């Protein structure tokens, strides 16, 4: 099985934990905010996906960079009912994307929490992020909710596909 | 009254392994157990050392010495039951009572050591105890693990399927384009504080 | 402060025989070695500090590699290595890093192995970095009421040294370890409750002592040993008090216990100066000199009437 490590990062709340969790158990973990990292191995189509799954809050948004090394793809969790740190996210993804070791790195965005009334859709959070203007990079966003599991899947056979043919 | 330090050291005087119960200053363990050997006295009958502020319990064990470090103040008939305490817990993880062996097993003694004193304490714990604290065999962690290799089972299975149906949704997509009673009880007691009373007290 | 001036609980001379092994080495042994490699690793890596060596290094490499791991060995190991390894800067700052660990000690407390929390909550009692307790409160709190005595017994002595040390993070300590000690059957976890009142708050530890007061007799000889710790603290602090315990105290004369028998006559000569009570203690010392065996105990206890002579 090739074994593919990818970075998931995002904003607090974002809601990554509950994906992580819900591709590996099956099951909705209510999750605190990660203050921490969590790592799990997920089987897909005979890709074995080692998921790093880095805490988003502000004191440790400067620990990321110490993820980035043989860093495969990159899973970038959005709240898309939070428009008030949309930008703050836009910025610490551009900053991201900017660092040398994550050049090569195929970026998946889950535009998370589709389920809730007040999200924006993931064409306007394509636009909010900047995600058009980013040159030499593959990337993808893709609507999803963590609590149903929908998009999920997805999501992840565009990553496999994408890490199948880089090769 | 309370335990120190219990250190293992060997007849020359080194001290191999020490663990401290109380907080004390790296030097100050150290200058205890660098004094220890030029303190003990050879040929007498026992087997403690007073200074002016500690006092050394010490069992020799062939080559080595299973030493205690305790207050002049502690009781010393619970420090005795403390150091033959320690003493059996060396053999049960050091076959032979010599310096390599002391120094290979130095984690695990270190580790039934903080199972019979706690903040300069001791707990009540024998042998078969301390080997069933050190072991960790929990019930609970089988249980948990056995119920977490279900689920992570479980979730592999539901994986595979969503995988598989994806791949033939991504194909099918692409397909179509009375008696005297003598003595009462607690007399003895009564009779002293009656006594004591009589004193002025 | 220098390793010399900072607190010791562990001394490990071990002749360093083979090549001290480098940085580098060890660094790959706990990244790519196996379990008893890196159990190997780690406790090379435990020596060299206790010896004074300063491995920065490797910090990051043993939370990455080693922390995650469910090795009952290298989890105890991990232990020791975190009592002895700096936590802050030079300047008094928490690291960074040791946010990481913080949640590992959080996992550990919530277990499903009782040896693993009650390892950790022992090694909690050394933490004097208040910023890595404060959000393990929660998870120590919920250990007393753990269904086996082990976890119980060493959250107590945690709830102590954290009341002790810090205050602030658990004011209602007292109050929590009495309900405690007033429900619990273990008779460690008794002790150890009971022991925390008589430094913590020592009306309430008189109050349940009120309560047992005519069943003392009764006890294991461990937790009558600390309720003889505590008439002795409380009748020095408050010489009113001795007429109340003078009774309890005579009565621990004639305990089974050769440990209870001496330390009740140390404590009834504290209590009372009446030619009776002083020759119930002597009596009793003389006994303890005559039945035990062990010169050790002759001699000491031989010292104690000694002591009294002076007077």
């Amino acid at each position: 099985k090739k074994e593919m490590r990818i970075l998931m990062v995002g904003l607090d709340a974002a809601g990554k934990t509950t994906i992580l969790y819900k591709l590996k158990l099956g099951e909705i973990v209510t999750t605190i905010p990660t203050i921490g990292f969590n790592v799990e191995t997920v089987e897909y189509k005979n890709i074995s996906f080692t998921v790093w799954d880095v805490g988003g809050q502000d004191k440790i948004r400067p620990l990321w960079r110490h993820y980035f090394q043989n860093t495969q793809g990159l899973i970038f969790v959005v709240d898309s009912n939070d428009r008030e740190r949309v930008n703050e996210a836009r910025e610490e993804l551009m900053r991201m994307l900017a660092e040398d070791e994550l050049r090569d790195a195929v970026l998946l965005v889950f535009a998370n929490k589709q389920d809730l009334p007040n999200a924006m859709n993931a064409a306007e959070i394509t636009d909010k992020l900047g995600l058009h203007s980013l040159r030499h990079r593959n990337w993808y966003i893709q609507a999803t909710c963590a609590t149903s599991g929908d998009g999920l899947y997805e999501g992840l056979d565009w990553l496999s596909n994408q890490l199948r043919n880089q090769k | 009254m309370v335990l120190l330090a219990a250190a293992v050291c060997t007849k020359a005087g080194k001290a191999i392994v020490s663990r401290q119960f109380v907080e004390m200053t790296r030097t100050r363990i150290e200058g205890l157990l660098a004094a220890f050997p030029k303190l003990m006295n050879t040929g007498k009958q026992h087997t403690f050392v007073e200074t002016e502020s500690v006092r050394y319990v010490y069992q020799p064990m062939e080559k080595l010495y299973m030493v205690l470090i305790t207050t002049k103040n502690s009781n010393i008939l619970e420090d005795l039951e403390t150091l033959r305490l320690f003493s059996r817990v060396i053999p049960e993880y050091c076959r032979a009572l010599e310096e390599n062996e002391i120094s290979e097993h130095c984690f695990d003694l270190i580790f039934a050591f903080d199972e019979i004193v706690a903040l300069g304490y001791r707990e009540n714990v024998n042998l078969a105890q301390i080997r069933t604290f050190t072991e960790m065999d929990s019930h609970e962690e089988k249980v948990f693990r056995a119920v977490r290799e279900t689920q992570e089972r479980e979730a592999k299975a539901e994986m595979r399927r969503k995988a598989k149906e994806l791949q033939q949704a991504r194909r099918d997509a692409e397909r179509q384009g009375k008696a005297l009673k003598l003595g009462a009880k607690g007399k003895e007691v009564d009779n002293f504080v009656d006594k004591l009373k009589s004193e002025g007290e | 402060m220098t390793a010399a001036e900072n607190v010791c609980y562990t001394l490990i001379n071990v002749p360093m025989d083979s090549e001290p092994p480098s940085e580098i080495s060890l660094k790959n042994d706990l990244e790519k070695g196996d379990v008893k490699s890196k159990t190997e690793a780690l406790k090379k890596v435990i020596i060299m500090i206790l010896n004074g060596e300063k491995l920065p290094g490797l910090l990051m490499t043993i939370i990455r590699f080693v922390l995650p791991l469910q090795d009952h060995t290298i989890k105890k190991l991990l232990l020791v290595f975190w009592e002895i390894v700096p936590k802050t800067t030079p300047d008094g700052r928490l690291l960074h890093e040791m946010i990481l660990v913080c949640d590992a000690y959080r996992k550990d407390l919530q277990h499903p192995n009782e040896f693993i929390r009650g390892s950790t909550l022992r090694f909690l009692c050394k933490l004097k970095e208040a910023e890595l307790l404060e959000p393990l409160m929660p998870a120590i709190r919920a250990c007393l009421e753990h269904r086996h005595s082990y976890v119980r017994r060493n959250a107590v002595l945690a709830i102590y040294t954290i009341y002790r040390n810090f205050e602030h993070l658990i004011p209602d300590a007292p109050e929590l370890i009495h309900d405690f000690l007033v429900n619990e059957k273990d008779a460690s976890c008794k002790r150890n409750a009971f022991m925390m009142l008589i430094h913590a708050d020592q009306d309430r530890a008189l109050d349940y002592l009120s309560t047992c007061i005519d069943q003392v007799q009764t006890f294991g000889d461990i937790l009558q040993l600390v309720i003889v710790e505590l008439i002795y603290k409380v009748c020095h602090a408050n010489p009113s008090e001795r007429a109340r315990f003078i009774r309890c105290i005579y009565n621990l004369l004639q305990s089974s216990s050769p440990a209870v028998k001496y330390e009740a006559a140390g404590t009834l000569v504290t209590l009372s100066s009446a030619p009776t009570a002083i020759k119930a203690a002597a009596q009793c010392y003389i006994d303890l000199i005559i039945k035990e065996s062990d010169n050790n105990v002759k001699l000491i206890v031989l010292d104690r009437l000694v002591e009294l002579k002076e007077h």
